[PDB]
């Protein structure tokens, strides 16, 4: 009962649907990663090592495409635009690990990690922790005032015990031990295996998600 | 010195609060006929978005719609007129242009009716350090934008330079133009709303009611507006009164309001909540009238035609529903 | 430093205190009259037989 | 913007040849493409219509199963293969384009090419035919439709292509007024009675007008006197 | 007359109780899964529903076989007996096929972890849904459209058909075990690779092993004696002992409809959270 015009006005809609369906499946083969580290901890120093507002960066690795969103200079309330990142595969958090001597922005990093880890939107989103700046931290072990920021800490001068203590302190802030899982790498300035760690972590989280959806977990 | 100025500002606040402090609308509206039960059923279901939709805008003729994709609809017969490859939408009154903007801090203008049968960007307005919250086409050549930079801007399409900047704390989340397109209102995250003057460039009035406001809309008359906060409360303010009339809240709902709109003649206030459904309040009454259930996620956007023939709602599930 | 900022704040409130106000009862009556005047053509209010199906 | 039609028809009877056309500055992949012919003394009638995506290849009722259309979106080229040419193929062919939104079909017309050979249809008749244009006055065209052109969609189909002495025609009303420089043209419709009205004449206002008598798949609205003389 | 439950009559009440328990629990599971709000998204959760409905149908029809010969012994036609015995061979091969399909789904979910969401989808998960049911129906009805015989309770033995059915079900019963073993091996390999690389904090491996050993032992126990004695019944010789063991293993066969849906619909936390 359609007219001559309308019958030709439905083929246009069918072609639009075809274009949307074909273009919609190319956005489901890419993994979303969110950079959310501290501003001066080295976010700008980590994007170049792997390869206005939100900046999107594209990586390729082992026939897998990665999208990484850096919210660098938004300078707004985080509670009004954090809804957009629900469903992101993982959150790559970066910590300076040598910013405890400002007295202190180390407590700022701790507070930010506590805020992001215990978020209601990110109750099932894994967090990849990068404790950065091994060079200065390991070179300053001769006269490190690390006991200043850590009154309850007693340990040897070797970097191993202090690093283990600080890593355990960051893991201690997690409250959801059943869904979330924090990964650590201890990245250096001159590393090359940074992409390998994130690739393995995303493979692990995607396998766990598949198992949870299937029914075994 | 500074304490003297603090006392001066404090006594300004006291004098204005005393000057604005009558009658209550909720008690003068007594002895009126309630609407009863309003149960509009869905008439059209629109598919195609594979995402959570965030904004929309009805056409000028109450038949076309706009919703990383921008889709032009056809509410009468479900057809995709054109798809264009975000937190805002705007459909020009002449129907020639559309606008879109989001976290990128720029707003893009798209031209629809052109030769070669294609849509291409006409302007890329920039100058904000933040995220755009709302955009409205003042004229065919002028557009106003409210962002998270705590400031609003009135632009000029032909030359992308800013024409006017409105300042005067927190992110501005919503924006609404008056029917005569001469006044302008905006609600911010500091639990405040402000009425400006587009010709002047200067703030006219402020209203304080609490939490951040993320929804506002003018009354059809143009002398009042409605706001929706995150404390599960909706409120109505009057330009000529500088006060608050009622709170649209119920004890059983502790869910914030995502979007707000009116109907023609200003009798039904439709509020799209985040509790998986919308509500239809009686704007003159303190009691709820109807509920628009059928969405499986958070309702983000809401719109009512110019002739009041249909009501279109969208939610975080990709389906946009047209009710009547 | 803060003196100019405090000034820039203070010119705002002094200006707003001089705007005229009327009783809220008059505005409420005007809104009610407007709402009832245009109650003859309200498809969402009074269902009367575009979107029919 | 520009449509170049190529292929000159001068063949002996019983032959075949091709007619090509190339488009510039189009979204040719999203435009339906018609083909129209005009005899030396006749109107403008369809010979084929082709839709976007090559899903509708409607042909002419007068000759069916002999002509065929081929399309190349990457090459932006539309062409016609003709088979079993007879004596009554001596017309001017044009390659008009159109698109249907939910908007002004037949907006642009090509130059067209000649074809000569060496040696359920709505019809209208009126007493007045080929009325000369009187200088200093206003000319009006009246027409009647055999059926009710108004459809339940509410969109009555009203086309008023104007052909000046020259090369290619124009569009005046696409269903009213299109995106044309002149404004004086007006079109009034009431049921089956239609009237084209000229507010004032001009040096470029003289031409031949063609009627609208189409509802179904064959849009043969070419019934109309030639006002050249 | 193979009917000789003379020294063992304590079947009817226990079978009725077990069938009622099965029906009620399957209906509860269906009620908590058929809300059609959010659980329909996952293809595997509608794969489970097929097993549940097959179990309910097998429970309701199988126990009905004994009451027909109490008072009146209405004759009607042999076709009724043939078409009632065919149903028992069409409500268990369907369950076995559903188990095979869900095992293949689980195998795919780890063999190609990144492409699992695209390879398995709703349109491609419903073709097998109907295909398995149709295959079960046709393999049950084939003797009716074929030839007959070597004498069961009804004269419907067809010794060749009995061998064919055991051989058809054997492939599925072996592939289920193969898929589960491969899933366990791949999970253990992934866990040990992670441990060797050195991201400390093998919970997934242990949880999968505990989940899958129970499934494997239940499957090998409840389908073991039945198939063993049915392949023993190859020379046509039988005894009252064989009749008694069949009568007593009928409840073992039926116990799948009780235990398998409990395990399958209780081990997944999504159904528990949905409530
Ligand atoms: O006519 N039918 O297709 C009846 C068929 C059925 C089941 C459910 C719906 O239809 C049915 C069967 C059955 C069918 C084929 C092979 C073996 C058994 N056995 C039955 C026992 C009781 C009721 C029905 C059947």
């Amino acid at each position: 009962t359609l007219s001559a015009e309308d019958k030709a006005a439905v083929e246009r809609s069918k072609m639009i649907d075809r274009n949307l369906r074909e273009d919609g499946e190319k956005a489901a083969r890419e993994v979303k990663l969110l950079l959310l580290g501290a501003g001066e901890s080295g976010k700008s120093t980590i994007v170049k090592q792997m390869k206005t507002g939100i900046v999107e960066t594209h990586f390729t690795f082992k026939d897998l495409h990665f999208k990484m969103f850096d919210v660098g200079g938004q300078r707004s309330e985080r509670k009004k635009w954090i809804h957009c990142f629900e469903g992101v595969t993982a959150i790559i958090f970066c910590v300076a690990l040598s910013d405890y001597d400002l007295v202190n922005r180390m407590h700022e990093s701790m507070k930010l990690f506590d805020s992001i880890c215990n978020n209601k939107w990110f109750t099932d989103t894994s967090i990849i922790l990068f404790l950065n700046k091994k060079d200065l931290f390991e070179e300053k072990i001769k006269k490190s005032p690390l006991t200043i920021c850590y009154p309850e800490y007693a340990g040897s001068n070797t970097y191993e015990e202090a690093a283990a203590y600080i890593q355990c302190q960051f893991e201690d802030l997690n409250k959801r031990k059943d869904t979330k899982e924090i990964y650590t790498h201890f990245t250096c300035a001159t590393d090359t295996k940074n992409v390998q760690f994130v690739f393995d972590a995303v493979t692990d989280v995607i396998i766990k998600n598949n198992l949870k959806d299937c029914g075994l977990f | 010195e500074l304490d003297q100025l603090r006392q001066e500002a404090e006594q300004l606040k006291n004098q204005i609060r005393d000057a604005r402090k009558d009658a209550t609308l909720s008690q003068i509206t007594n002895n009126i006929d309630p609407v009863g039960r309003i149960q509009m059923r869905t008439r059209r279901t629109l598919r195609g978005h594979l995402a959570k939709i965030y904004a929309m805008h009805w056409g000028t003729d109450s038949r076309l719609l706009v919703s990383g994709k921008l889709i032009i609809w056809d509410s009468y017969t479900t057809n995709k007129v054109h798809a264009i490859p975000v937190m805002t939408c705007a459909y020009a009154p002449s129907g020639n242009y559309v606008a879109c903007g989001g976290l990128d801090n720029i707003c893009s203008i798209y031209n629809l009716k052109t030769r070669e049968g294609n849509v291409r960007v006409s302007r890329e307005l920039a100058g904000h350090t933040g995220y755009l919250s709302c955009c409205r086409f003042l004229d065919d050549n002028q557009i106003v934008t409210s962002s998270g930079d705590t400031t609003c801007a009135l632009w000029d399409i032909e030359t992308g330079q800013q024409t006017t900047t409105f300042t005067g704390t927190g992110d501005v989340m919503s924006l609404s133009l008056a029917p005569d397109t001469r006044l302008f209102v905006s609600g911010a995250c500091d639990a405040s709303a402000k009425l400006w003057d587009v010709r002047e460039g200067m703030c006219r009035q402020t209203f304080t009611g609490e939490s951040d406001i993320n929804a506002i809309c003018f009354f059809p008359n143009g002398n009042a507006f409605a706001t929706g906060s995150d404390d599960a409360t909706c409120r109505l303010f009057d330009l000529r009164a500088d006060q608050e009339l009622m709170t649209y809240s119920h004890d059983n709902i502790i869910c914030g309001i995502t979007s707000v709109s009116f109907s023609k003649s200003g009798r039904l206030l439709l509020a799209g909540y985040d509790d998986f459904n919308c509500n239809v309040w009686d704007a003159l009454k303190a009691d709820r009238a109807g509920v628009l259930a059928g969405h499986d996620n958070r309702v983000s956007c809401l719109g009512v035609t110019d002739d009041g023939m249909a009501v279109a709602t969208g939610s975080w599930d990709s389906f946009l529903k047209i009710w009547n | 430093a803060s003196i100019a900022q405090a000034r820039k704040l203070v010119e705002q409130l002094k200006m707003e205190a001089n705007i005229d106000r009327i009783k809220v009862s008059k505005a409420a009556a005007d809104l009610m009259a407007y709402c009832e005047a245009h109650a003859k053509e309200d498809p969402l209010l009074t269902p009367v037989p575009p979107f029919r199906e | 913007v520009q449509l170049v039609e190529s292929g000159g028809g001068l063949v002996q009877p019983g032959g075949s040849r091709k007619l090509s056309c190339s488009a510039s500055g189009f979204a040719f992949s999203s435009f339906g493409m018609h083909w129209v012919r005009q005899a030396p003394e006749k109107g403008l009638e369809w010979v084929a219509y082709i839709s976007s995506g090559s899903g509708t290849i409607y042909y002419a009722d007068t000759v069916k199963g002999r002509f065929t259309i081929s399309r190349d979106d990457p090459k932006n080229t539309l062409f016609l293969q003709m088979t079993s040419l007879r004596s009554e193929d001596t017309a001017m062919y044009y390659c008009v384009r159109s698109i249907y939104y939910y908007s002004s079909p037949f907006d642009f017309w090509g130059q067209g090419t000649t074809l000569t050979v060496s040696s359920s249809d709505i019809v209208m008749t009126q007493a007045t035919s080929s009325v000369p244009v009187t200088p200093g006055e206003s000319v009006s065209i009246s027409c009647r439709s055999s059926k009710s052109l108004l459809h339940s969609n509410g969109n009555t189909y009203l086309y008023w292509f104007l052909q000046r002495p020259g090369q290619s025609p124009q569009l005046l009303i696409y269903r009213n007024l299109a995106s044309g420089v002149p404004d004086r043209f007006s079109g009034s419709g009431s049921g089956t009675a239609f009237t084209l009205t000229i507010s004032r004449l001009e040096a470029e206002d003289v031409g031949v007008y063609y009627c609208m008598q189409h509802l179904e798949y064959p849009l043969t609205f070419g019934a109309g006197t030639k006002l050249e003389l | 007359m193979v009917l000789n439950p003379s020294q063992q009559l304590a079947i009817a009440v226990l079978s009725l109780t077990l069938g009622t328990f099965t029906v009620l629990e399957n209906l509860l599971v269906l009620c908590v899964i058929l809300h059609s709000r959010s659980l329909r998204c996952r293809p595997s959760y509608h794969f489970i529903g097929s097993l549940a409905v097959a179990d309910l149908l097998g429970s309701v029809i199988f126990v009905y076989s004994f009451i027909d010969f109490h008072v009146f012994h209405r004759k009607d036609s042999r076709n009724v007996f043939l078409f009632k015995l065919g149903g028992v061979t069409a409500s268990f091969t369907a369950s076995v096929g559903s188990l095979f399909l869900t095992a293949i789904d689980r195998y795919i979910s780890i063999h190609r972890p990144l492409a699992y969401k695209r390879i398995v989808t709703r349109p491609k998960a419903v073709v097998a849904f109907c295909l398995m049911w149709t295959i079960a129906i046709v393999i049950a009805v084939l003797p009716l459209l074929g030839w007959n015989c070597c004498s069961d309770i009804f004269p419907h033995i067809d010794e060749t058909y009995l061998m064919f059915w055991i051989g058809v079900t054997s492939v599925l019963l072996l592939f289920i075990v193969y898929a589960y073993m491969y899933i366990l091996w791949k999970a253990h390999s992934h866990a040990v690779r992670m441990i060797q690389r050195g991201t400390q904090k093998a919970r997934m491996d242990i949880r999968l092993a505990k989940t899958l050993v129970l499934i494997l032992v239940v499957l090998i126990i409840c389908w073991g004696p039945l198939l063993a004695i049915m392949v023993y019944d190859v020379f046509g010789k039988m005894n009252k002992l064989i009749k008694t063991v069949f009568a007593f293993c009928s409840m073992l066969c039926l116990l799948n409809s009780t235990v398998n849906p409990i395990i399958y619909a209780l081990r997944s936390k999504d159904l528990r959270h949905a409530f």
